[PDB]
RNA sequence: AAGUUUGAAAAGCACUUUGGAAAGAGAGUGAAAUAGAACCUGAAGUCGUGACAAAGACAAUGGAAGUACCUCCAUUUCAAC
RNA sequence: GAUGUGGCCUGGAGGUUAGGACGAAGCUUAUGGCGUGAGCCUAAGAUGGACCGGCCUCUAGUGCAGAUCUUGGUUGGCGUAGCAAAGAUCUAACGGAGAUAUACUCAACAUGCAACGUUGGAUACUGGAGCGGGGAAGGAUUUCGUGCCAACGGCACUCGUA
RNA sequence: CCCAACUGCAGACCGUACUCAUCACCGCAUCAGGUCCCCAAGCAUAGAAUGCUCUGGUACAUAGAGAAAGGUACACUCAG
RNA sequence: UUAAUGAGAUUCCCUCUGUCCCGAGUUACUAUCUAGCGAAACGACAGUCAAGGGAACGGACUUGAAGGGCUAAGCGGGGA
RNA sequence: CACUGACAGGGAACGUGAGCUGGGUUUAGACCGUCGUGAGACAGGUUGGUUUUACCCUACUUAGCUGGAAAUUGCGAGAA
RNA sequence: AACGUGUCGCGAUGGAUGACUUGGCUUCCUAUUUCGUUGAAGAACGCAGUAAAGUGCGAUAAGUGGUAUCAAUUGCAGAAUCAUUC
């Protein structure tokens, strides 16, 4: 019956890891990212939660050339002499 | 520290322990029962004991408990035989003979003058129930202080 | 003194369950010296292990 | 969910003794270990212990008047004052 | 239900006047005194260890017993209900701190019980649609050796997928 | 340059432990539930029924003592 | 209307029986006692009755009658 | 219908469901008649349809310990 | 008697209160202030003598170079110099 019997029915996974965001979110039958659309170009991006856009914006992560470059422009592209 | 001081602190001996893991019921039963009595005796007691010859009363701690022979000799009807507890509270009477022969007293003159048991901080399990419900598996472990005095 | 290893690795070497592996109550002390195959082979040799 | 808020400083308890150990008993540091490591202060509730008060069964609590006993409480008085 | 109160209390601000290492706040009370009361004040701490009181005015997230109120902790029930499907273990030796553990008296019983792991014997079960031997899915080091027993394996462990 | 029999040299990448369940997966858990495939002995017997047994595996599922009532049972019997 | 079929609804007969007259005896596992472990529900405060009034069915109130204290195993009258 | 001396009438929350049972009544499935355009309706008929919890306090039944006449005290002194 | 009750002294359990505050919230201002195919944001692996997380970094990997600055870093260890610099 539906319960605890039918817990044991369930065989197989739904979603794994995305390339993209790596969130175990890649639905592997229709081969699309629930989290964030890959393989679609753009991103997945709501309104209706904003916490989710907070969670994955520009910020969160590393910013590995976000950083060089606000230097460079901090500093007006100095150059030597 | 202790809740008691000794009438001469050169003629006592102090034990204690605490987190003792065994429960706090049993154990207030056996060490409540030698509160007044010689060492030696006592010792006595808890050999007896393990022994089944005669039998811790249970005086407080005692709901539903089961009626026998042996609790006449403490003025009750229901006792038990805490195995546990007595092997625990003769580890802290060997201690506490131990610290009166290292101050140079007599334990054959010792006399049991201050016992207390008191409920220690619990251990959490958990055990499950009809319907998914899950709800604690509390372990209750006790704190034991004692000092003798010399006779 | 635990002689679960020698048991596990004379059944391997016998070829047989753990019921057919006879290991000698006297002598268990050296037994447990055993390692090793090579040196469960040896107490098999010498009779320590039927 | 979670303040690592010990102490000014780790000076974070050498060493002796019992214990398989955890620990206990001593001894030391420190102004203070009841400041001993999730360590400032440490409430309420609940529980243990010693001492005492007694108390039938009127569930207990409560009100008003007394009394017995206690009182680490307050104030007054102590010479014809 | 309305209103009044040089009526009480709390966190901050502008003033004023004080206190504190000879001990501030907080906390504790058979500590008494004052007030019809909200409360205020003193005493003691065998409490604490650094801030804070009075008065005038200003200000606000300003007073709790209950909302099947929220969060944390505690609690009687209570050593109680129970820990009863899958038949089952016994014996000696070895190992282990886990013993044959003792004031007097006392030959041993009647005063150290109960429990562990391994090996050899014994007995039994699974009974090839197997508590057999290999794989997929799922899991991802649970595999192996040594060591170890604080927590965990709802009893236990010296054992362990700890 | 092309065939035959040799011969010489080189054969790159990832997976590979363990489990697959009355403890290793899902069911909050070492949960009497659930979960695909292969190999499958002897005797009785029509036999992959059922019962017992060699091999392999296991003694792990809290135990001891032990005739109250009342219970539960994949336990029975009962005159007329 | 209908042969065959049906874990479908109904009536009767044979057989058979503890369904009953009318209960009795036995077994395993419990309950029960012990060692270890150890919850929950529920919990204003509590808990002996009769009558009376009363929100018209009281554990508390009135007037009577009971009631020494503490306990183990049960039990289902009340605790609307 | 039958026996009998007789087969009286009633209350106790129309006594009594943590005592049972669940045939009826009164969910969801389904059939018929009547009604309704219809969805549906019918104190009309029919068939199928989870009955949970006591370990607390009293009450009751048995089963233990145990003080107390100033009903625990006063020394407060009463003899069927 | 025993359970049980009450009070006081002392303990335990339990972490409220006060003091503390490298945090939050709110308001205001100053700019040669606005990423990416010259590969961004995000995601994943790795890097230390010792290094799980976090931080920083990218096989030149808890960092290379250059300017200043002037003797450390620090749990332990290691380290030419005790330092104009290399
Ligand atoms: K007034
Ligand atoms: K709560
Ligand atoms: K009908
Ligand atoms: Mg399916
Ligand atoms: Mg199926
Ligand atoms: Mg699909
Ligand atoms: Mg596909
Ligand atoms: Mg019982
Ligand atoms: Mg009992
Ligand atoms: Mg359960
Ligand atoms: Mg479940
Ligand atoms: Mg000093
Ligand atoms: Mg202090
Ligand atoms: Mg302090
Ligand atoms: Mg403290
Ligand atoms: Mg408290
Ligand atoms: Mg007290
Ligand atoms: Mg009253
Ligand atoms: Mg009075
Ligand atoms: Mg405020
Ligand atoms: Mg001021
Ligand atoms: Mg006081
Ligand atoms: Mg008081
Ligand atoms: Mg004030
Ligand atoms: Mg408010
Ligand atoms: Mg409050
Ligand atoms: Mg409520
Ligand atoms: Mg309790
Ligand atoms: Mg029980
Ligand atoms: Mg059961
Ligand atoms: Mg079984
Ligand atoms: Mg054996
Ligand atoms: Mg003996
Ligand atoms: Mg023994
Ligand atoms: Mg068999
Ligand atoms: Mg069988
Ligand atoms: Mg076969
Ligand atoms: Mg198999
Ligand atoms: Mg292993
Ligand atoms: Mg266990
Ligand atoms: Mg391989
Ligand atoms: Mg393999
Ligand atoms: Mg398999
Ligand atoms: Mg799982
Ligand atoms: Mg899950
Ligand atoms: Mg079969
Ligand atoms: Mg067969
Ligand atoms: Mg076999
Ligand atoms: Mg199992
Ligand atoms: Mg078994
Ligand atoms: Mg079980
Ligand atoms: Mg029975
Ligand atoms: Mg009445
Ligand atoms: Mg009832
Ligand atoms: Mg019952
Ligand atoms: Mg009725
Ligand atoms: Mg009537
Ligand atoms: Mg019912
Ligand atoms: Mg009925
Ligand atoms: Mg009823
Ligand atoms: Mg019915
Ligand atoms: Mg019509
Ligand atoms: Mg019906
Ligand atoms: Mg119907
Ligand atoms: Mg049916
Ligand atoms: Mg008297
Ligand atoms: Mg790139
Ligand atoms: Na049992
Ligand atoms: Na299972
Ligand atoms: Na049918
Ligand atoms: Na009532
Ligand atoms: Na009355
Ligand atoms: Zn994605």
């Amino acid at each position: 019956t539906k319960g605890t019997t039918s817990m044991g029915q369930r065989h197989g996974r739904t979603h794994i890891l995305c390339r993209r965001c790596g969130r175990n979110s890649y639905h592997v039958q229709w081969e699309r990212c629930a989290a964030c659309a890959y393989p679609r170009a753009s991103r997945r991006r709501y309104n209706w939660s904003v916490k989710a856009i907070k969670r994955r914006r520009t910020g969160t992560g590393r910013c590995r050339y976000l950083k060089v470059v606000n230097r460079r422009i901090a500093n007006h592209f100095k150059t030597p002499k | 520290h202790y809740s008691r001081k000794p009438q001469v602190s050169s003629k006592s001996a102090k034990a204690k322990v605490s987190d003792l893991r065994c429960h706090y019921k049993n154990t207030f039963e056996t060490a409540n029962v030698i509160n007044g009595m010689p060492l030696r005796k006592a010792q006595q007691l808890y050999r007896q004991v393990l022994a089944k010859t005669r039998c811790i009363p249970f005086k407080r701690y005692n709901g539903k408990i089961g009626r026998t022979a042996q609790a006449k000799e403490w003025g009750q009807t229901k006792g038990r035989w805490p195995r546990k507890s007595v092997v625990a509270m003769m580890s802290l009477l060997k201690n506490a003979e131990a610290n009166a022969i290292e101050k140079g007293l007599d334990p054959n003159q010792m006399v049991i003058k201050h016992v207390q048991v008191d409920q220690a901080a619990r251990m959490r399990r958990r055990t499950y129930r009809a319907h998914g419900r899950i709800t604690p598996y509390m372990c209750s472990p006790c704190h034991v202080q004692l000092f003798m005095s010399e006779k | 003194v635990s002689l679960k290893l020698q048991a596990r690795l004379a059944s391997s070497i016998l070829g047989c369950g753990r019921a057919r592996v006879w290991l000698d109550p006297n002598e268990a002390v050296e037994i447990q010296n055993a390692n090793s195959r090579k040196s469960v082979r040896k107490l098999i040799k010498d009779g320590f292990i039927i």
